[PDB]
């Protein structure tokens, strides 16, 4: 489907890959409980 | 619906009205209009064209031509969708039959509008968008009959197609009901023909094939070619014949 | 009818499972027939609500004391969850709904976050970094 | 009531309200050396003449969505939802959506430019009825706003708001575009004067075209018009372009007494009349209508102007193109043409007994060649001035050195001068060779070769690529050798093929041999020398012992190579004549 | 041979050049051509010969040669006029 190719290209232009890598790298805080707030 | 029937839903196309909700209602409405203007009722025909006396008027003739244009475009889109697979399924047959009936009723209503010397209605249809809808119908009918001649399981759909073509040409004759020799309607119709030059050519050739086949069958050598009758001709044997 | 008044019942943690939007989502959730029967008109209506909530904050939140950011995130998240239920069913993506959803989103980028929109260009990673900063700062996470 | 047809001239226009100021901008594109499309302010036509030549587009063909999909898988009116094919008039190139994004702010927005591939969905554009009253499936709107959507990119032809200048960019935002039927094409009649056309102004017997001085002197000297007879007629500096004052239907037939603008395609300046002097050429910035407006008259005597102000469509074909006698008269002062080779074109009311004018169609190839010459000389002049200013002074770090633009222009010009394939048909190959020879002759007459040598010298001033890189940024230094090679190939293409160009370049052959040992332009210089000595015996006649020893020294230093041996063979024997010395 | 002559004529050249081959073969082809029943028979024979040498582009060759003559009187022009 060429339309699917267009959609994938639009999403790629929408969201940079490096931004995805950065967000997937943003780690959590190991809790002595901690409240669920944060990433 | 095709994706649904491929995926295997429970309904199994129980309600197939998503493609044409109310064909019965559309046919009933246009049949009501046709019965209103059936007996060559000139006064009612003129009233529908323009509502004299009322503060505001609407042109039911123009609205009918617009609806004919819409249904023609829908049929053209369906033809384009089924142009590649070269096979017509049962659902396609049903949808085509419903579209043919609706278009036939619309054409009959337009004929009843333009019958007799209804100059106003004739000029309204001449100046309306009908000249594009008729060309589209000729194109789609030529291609559908070209595809339908090869197959043998869709003869009923082929006959419905030919009936709708007959109704269209009857509509054209009703437009030419009051044609003068130097007829503006005649000029518009010949312009229609030259715009649809190719399509009418394959239509005419398609008719010529069988019209010559009729005389081909009754030849003396052709008749003795099959002594027992019932098409003793093999395929190759009839080819050489 | 439910999508017309789906705005009510939002922005409330207790109303997470009780909202006209919630029942609308449950009426199509995990149902391929109904997902295919979904309609572009009300899908676009939901997208318009998403655009409105992404262009305006929450009056209730600002009245209570929550800080103003210019857009309401809770209603946006709820509408995004609705659209996700609409597009994804039984572990597969519905192309018919996905295409129209993508068309509506690209036509109106206001449905997106301000960082994602090109007007600000802050970026998704910077948006999450600023969200972390909001979490750290009590004033940023105002009453 | 008119409807747009296939193969008609259209202009895409948009209205802007910048700073509460209304302006009309038309979508234009240079084409040669600049794929990117921009906006030209078609408003304020009185103060500045708009350049519709790069802004007019022609609709080649329209297909429906399904028909275009089937075609990709494998005069007619336009319908809403159909995909059109817009072709630039002058360039002949095709409008599309370039994948590159010039503006970083316009996220998910691609630039709109010109491509020649003509097989991608991005080249086609779908029209849509922007007006809510109209609906899809109706006939094409005329002189009103519609919507253009890219077939593949699925982005509208959005107008990006430019603070300094509005720019077009295919984005996801609506933009209202108005069409303008410049010419319907079918109604055009051959042998009749047509607006927006280039032609020559000849006399009936004196036949001395209204020419201006060539690049031999400065543009201030070239600003004067005069009459020169002989070979000057075929030169590209004897061409005048007519621009109709009105913007819509500018391709209609020119009527008697209709005002118009005369432009010199070679220099790009519009002609104007001041009462205190004769006709002079000035740039479009100061080309007011009251001074640049001229009209054709059938008779020398002046009659009242009772003609229709604006005729829609092509209109009546009054003035014929086949040397129809006419007299140019200025609308303001109402003077007439006067003459008294080198003939001064005096502008005096009594005129002369014999002032008939003949209109010569020239050629479309000649017209595009002249426009290419003008664009290239402009680009080369600005590049040379910037490079010289940088080399001799460090006053202004901001220098107009369009390295990428000049590289693209050089590649396009090399492709333009590329010799035809020998495997084609005989007649087609002969026609292409004739066209190439004509282009080389026009370039020589306009003196592009000397400018090429000048910029080559300016580049050769720098010692090395790293040196020029530290002088003028890393990218320019990286592209320095590429530009040098492109210039040398261009010069070889210009001089190769004909004998006159080689004969003229024989005088400059000494500089080739002087710079033969640069070790970076050696291949280009050797190719140029070979292609000039194979053609011109006169060029070979002035080759001396020092030059021959220099060639042999090049062979020794750069190692064994058969190109040097071929050059030596050409020196030894040429045209079946042995040079004993 | 006719295509060879046609290409020679179409080749760009300032002045038409004498070609003894052209003269000889144009003369040969011209000389190749040339009671009611016998008049009709000789008419048919003439049409046959003209078609034989003509369906191969002789008409186009003659037109190209005359065009390339550029209004210069010459024996080549005389030969091509005799062929025509």
């Amino acid at each position: 489907k060429g339309e699917a190719i267009r959609i994938r290209s639009i999403l790629r232009s929408l969201i940079p890959l490096g931004d995805l890598v950065g967000v997937i790298s943003i780690a959590f805080q190991m809790p002595e409980p901690d409240m669920s707030a944060g990433f | 619906q095709n994706k649904a029937e491929g995926l295997g839903m429970v309904t199994e196309e129980g309600s197939g009205e998503k493609v044409l909700q109310d064909d019965e209602f559309t046919c009933d409405l246009f049949r009501f209009l046709q019965l209103l203007c059936e007996g060559h009722n000139s006064d009612f025909q003129n009233y529908l064209r323009t509502q004299t006396g009322n503060n505001t008027t609407v042109n039911i003739i123009i609205s009918t031509v617009d609806y004919l244009l819409r249904v023609q475009e829908s049929i053209s889109d369906f033809y384009w969708y089924y142009s590649g697979k070269d096979i017509i399924d049962e659902q396609g047959q049903r949808n085509f039959s419903k579209a043919i009936q609706v278009a036939k009723q619309v054409f009959n209503t337009l004929t009843e509008y333009i019958q007799g010397p209804c100059t106003g209605n004739q000029q309204s249809l001449a100046h309306s968008r009908l000249w594009d809808a008729v060309v589209g119908f000729l194109h789609v009918f030529a291609h559908m009959q070209m595809k339908l001649s090869q197959d043998s399981s869709q003869i009923e759909l082929l006959k419905e197609l030919m009936d709708l073509q007959k109704d269209m040409v009857v509509m054209l004759l009703s437009m030419l009901e009051g044609n003068v020799v130097n007829g503006t309607i005649g000029k518009q119709m010949v312009d229609m023909l030259v715009e649809s030059s190719n399509n009418v050519e394959m239509i005419l050739k398609f008719f010529d094939m069988f019209l010559k086949l009729k005389d081909l069958t009754s030849s003396d050598t052709f008749k003795e070619y099959d002594p027992d009758g019932k098409g003793v001709i093999s395929k190759r044997d009839f080819h050489k014949a | 009818y439910l999508l017309e008044n789906s705005s009510v019942g939002l922005a409330s943690p207790a109303m997470r499972g009780s909202t006209p939007l919630d029942v609308a989502a449950a009426s199509v959730m995990d149902n391929n027939e109904l997902a295919l029967a979904l309609r572009e008109p009300d899908l676009e209506k939901v997208v318009r609500y998403l655009a409105g909530c992404g262009l305006q904050s929450c009056q209730m939140l600002v009245s209570k004391g929550y800080p103003d950011i210019g857009w309401n995130p809770v209603e946006g998240e709820r509408y995004l969850d609705f659209l996700r239920f609409a597009v994804f069913c039984n572990g597969e993506s519905v192309e018919e709904n996905a295409n129209v959803v993508v068309r509506l989103l690209i036509r109106r980028p206001e449905c997106f976050g301000p960082a994602l929109r090109g007007e600000g260009g802050n970026g998704l990673l910077a948006a999450m970094e600023e969200a972390i900063k909001i979490a750290e700062d009590p004033s940023r996470d105002g009453p | 009531i008119q409807f747009l047809r296939t193969d008609d001239e259209v202009v895409l226009q948009c209205t802007a309200t910048i700073h509460k100021e209304q302006q009309k901008l038309c979508l234009a594109a240079e084409g040669f050396g600049n794929r990117l499309c921009f906006l030209e302010s078609t408003s304020n036509s009185k103060n500045v003449p708009p350049d519709l030549s790069i802004c007019t587009f022609v609709l080649e063909q329209s297909l429906s969505v399904r028909a275009l999909q089937e075609m990709l898988a494998n005069h007619r009116t336009l319908l809403y939802g159909h995909a059109i094919l817009l072709r630039h008039s002058y360039s002949g190139m095709y409008l599309c959506c370039l994948s590159t994004s010039r503006s970083s702010t316009d996220k998910l927005a691609f630039d709109v430019g010109l491509q020649e591939d003509t097989t991608g969905e991005a080249c086609w554009w779908t029209i849509h009825p922007a007006s809510k009253q109209r609906s899809e499936g109706e006939k094409v709107r005329v002189g009103d706003d519609l919507i253009l959507v890219s077939v593949s990119s699925e982005r509208y032809l959005h107008l990006s708001y430019g603070n300094s200048s509005w720019h077009v960019d295919a984005a996801f935002q609506q933009t209202l575009w108005s069409v303008a039927p410049i010419s319907s094409g079918s109604e055009a009649a051959q042998g009749y004067l047509i607006g927006g056309d280039v032609l020559r102004l000849l006399h009936g017997h004196m036949d001395e075209c209204l020419t201006v001085p060539s690049g031999e002197h400065g543009e201030e000297q070239r600003r004067t018009v005069h009459y020169e007879g002989g070979a000057v007629s075929v030169h590209a500096r004897s061409l005048w372009r007519l621009e109709t004052l009105r913007v819509a239907w500018s391709g209609s037939h020119i009527r008697w007494g209709q005002p118009f603008r005369l432009r010199h395609v070679t220099t790009g300046k519009y002609l104007s009349l001041m009462e205190d002097k004769n006709l002079l050429l000035m740039d479009k910035e100061k080309a007011d209508v009251k001074s640049t407006a001229f009209a054709f008259r059938s008779s020398k005597e002046k009659l009242d102007v009772g003609v229709r102000k604006e005729v829609d469509g092509m209109g009546t074909s009054e003035i014929k193109y086949g040397d129809s006698i006419c007299y140019i008269q200025h609308v303001d002062t109402g003077l007439w043409l006067t003459y008294q080779i080198q003939r001064k074109a005096i502008m005096h009311h009594e005129g002369h007994m014999d002032d008939g004018l003949n209109l010569s169609r020239s050629q479309h190839e000649e017209s595009r060649t002249a426009r290419v010459i003008r664009s290239t000389v402009f680009l080369f002049n600005r590049f040379i001035r910037g490079l010289d200013a940088l080399s001799k002074k460090v006053k202004l770090p901001t220098i107009d050195l369009p390295i990428e633009s000049v590289s693209l222009s050089l590649q396009d010009l090399i492709g333009y001068f590329h010799p035809p394939d020998e495997h084609l048909e005989h007649e087609d190959k002969q026609n292409r060779l004739r066209a190439l020879k004509n282009r080389q002759n026009l370039f020589q007459e306009e003196g592009m070769i000397n400018l090429v040598l000048e910029c080559i010298d300016r580049l050769h001033v720098y010692s090395s690529a790293a040196h020029f890189a530290d002088v003028a940024g890393r990218e320019a230094g990286e592209s320095w050798k590429s530009i040098l090679n492109s210039l040398y190939e261009l010069l070889a293409a210009l001089i190769r093929g004909n004998r006159k160009n080689c004969a003229q370049f024989s005088g400059s052959l000494d500089w080739l041999i002087s710079r033969l040992e640069r070790l970076e332009a050696s291949s280009g210089i050797l190719e140029v020398l070979h292609c000039v000595l194979v053609e011109s015996p006169e060029a070979l006649n002035i080759i001396k012992e020092g030059h021959i020893k220099s060639i042999i020294s090049l062979l020794d230093k750069h190692g064994r190579n058969h190109k040097v041996l071929d050059v030596l063979c050409s020196l030894c024997v040429c045209h079946g004549v042995a040079v004993r010395s | 041979l006719i295509l060879l002559f046609s290409r020679t004529a179409l080749t760009e050249k300032c002045k038409l050049e004498e070609d003894f081959l052209y003269m000889a073969y144009a003369d040969i082809m011209a000389k190749s051509c040339h009671s009611f029943e016998e008049k009709e028979m000789e008419k048919q024979k003439l049409l046959y010969q003209q078609a034989r040498l003509h369906d191969r582009g002789a008409a186009e060759m003659v037109l190209q040669t005359i065009s390339a003559s550029k209004g210069e009187t010459g024996p080549m022009v005389a030969a091509t006029l005799k062929l025509g």
